[PDB]
RNA sequence: CCGCCGCAGGUGCAGAUCUUGGUGGUAGUAGCAAAUAUUCAAACGAGAACUUUGAAGGCCGAAGUGGAGAAGGGUUCCAUG
RNA sequence: CAUGUUGGAACAAUGUAGGUAAGGGAAGUCGGCAAGCCGGAUCCGUAACUUCGGGAUAAGGAUUGGCUCUAAGGGCUGGCAG
RNA sequence: CUGCUUCUGGGUCGGGGUUUCGUACGUAGCAGAGCAGCUGCUGCGAUCUAUUGAAAGUCAGCCCUCGACACAAGGGUUUGU
């Protein structure tokens, strides 16, 4: 009816954002009388409320591109936006030298 | 007699023509809807979450073309609306929809 | 704010004790007049000076 | 509460872009068009486009629609109805 | 977070906010207003004038993807090895 | 402006025709700048060639179906010289 509160209290509990809190939609009326963490704490455990996993942000093709890049691909002449200079400062190779 | 299960394509792009970009999918759930009344005659038309889930898998504005939609009249359970029966909307997948017919399946 | 003075922060405590309904008893009373508290003093609305 | 005889006056309204209050026609009209977006089932319930939950699709995209404060507010906090 | 105090159905005129237009090309107009062109980097090249600092990214050109190599630029242990 | 049974009519889906774009995915190859790894076989490789005028969309206001599949003699409100 109402679980407002106790998506709240879960995300206190779990660490995470209420983007991440699953409330069982099935058992929805034995979440709704918790009130309180210590019986969040119980719906843990038995595996009604849960932590959903992280949305998955794989840089796959960012290893696999960069890995281009060390081969010396994607830097040709219409993939530099940035001068000499301000890709590769003088003074920091005269520093080198 | 009524407690029927048949098999529909459901031409969606033809359903779907000019409409805005921004209501192309919630559109196509209502052709669907629009589609189920038509066939099944009852006004309660209740579609699965799997369906929906395909008409929003190109997102809003990209829509499948053709569906094919396993259409079902079933008795109305308890708390009873003044429609005697429903028609429950599900999805069934489909790699190609070359040659397939209306198929009449029995339960 | 978060920072108060005693001095203010007994100035709110009296506006909040003030910002009550009447009792339904009062009523009830024979020269009685008071149908509600017009004195009721909302936190948008009026804004309690300072 | 009033007739007659005297007495007295803050004594007669259509107007003053009069004053105060009330109500019209316009009119069920103008309008409810800034910042991309909702959708499906389910729950509670007399009642669901809007609540809640789940699933999906999107947005803010770390100079944020994020997490904390100072001024100011002053109970807006929290629960339950 | 739930589209910024509402939804649904259409897709008319007139708007408001974006576009695109054959051929011409400012003939429009008070006036190129608005729009459009140009635009990043690398390699050439750069006039008058100048208070010699500038002008200057003047102007004007060429190039730019993807792939696959080649060479060059270094630490570290005992003109060379690891 | 039309349609809603001549045992037939529209609808839907399929197939044709039309047409738009330009040759799909997979697979194969003594095709491929090469490079790596094994003593000519084996990886990596944009791309190319064949399959393949292929694949995809095509009335939603395109054309013809006679092929599946239901559905279609119903409801509502009125009207008399």
């Amino acid at each position: 009816s109402m679980l407002r509160l106790q998506k709240r209290l879960a995300s206190s509990v779990l660490r995470c954002g209420k983007k991440k809190v699953w409330l069982d939609p099935n058992e929805t009326n034995e979440i709704a009388n918790a009130n309180s963490c210590q019986q969040i704490r119980k719906l843990i455990k038995d595996g009604l409320i849960i932590r959903k996993p992280v949305t998955v942000h794989s840089r796959a093709r960012c290893q696999k591109n960069t890995l281009a890049r060390r081969k010396g691909r994607h830097m040709g002449i219409g993939k530099r936006k940035g001068t000499a200079n301000a890709r590769m400062p003088e003074k920091v190779k005269w520093m080198r030298r | 007699n009524e407690v029927v299960t048949r098999e529909y394509t459901i031409n969606i792009h033809k359903r779907i023509h000019g409409v805005g970009f921004k209501k192309r999918a919630p559109r196509a759930l209502k052709e669907i809807r629009k589609f189920a009344m038509k066939e099944m005659g009852t006004p309660d038309v209740r579609i699965d979450t799997r369906l929906n889930k395909a008409v929003w898998a190109k997102g809003i504005r990209n829509v499948p073309y053709r569906i094919r939609v396993r259409l079902s009249r079933k008795r109305n359970e308890d708390e009873d609306s003044p429609n005697k029966l429903y028609t429950l909307v599900t999805y069934v997948p489909v790699t190609t929809f070359k040659n397939l017919q209306t198929v009449n399946v029995d339960e | 704010s978060s920072h108060k003075t005693f001095r203010i922060k007994r100035f709110l405590a009296k506006k909040q004790k003030q910002n009550r309904p009447i009792p339904q008893w009062i009523w009830m009373k024979t020269g009685n007049k008071i149908r509600y508290n017009s004195k009721r003093r909302h936190w948008r609305r009026t804004k309690l000076g300072l």
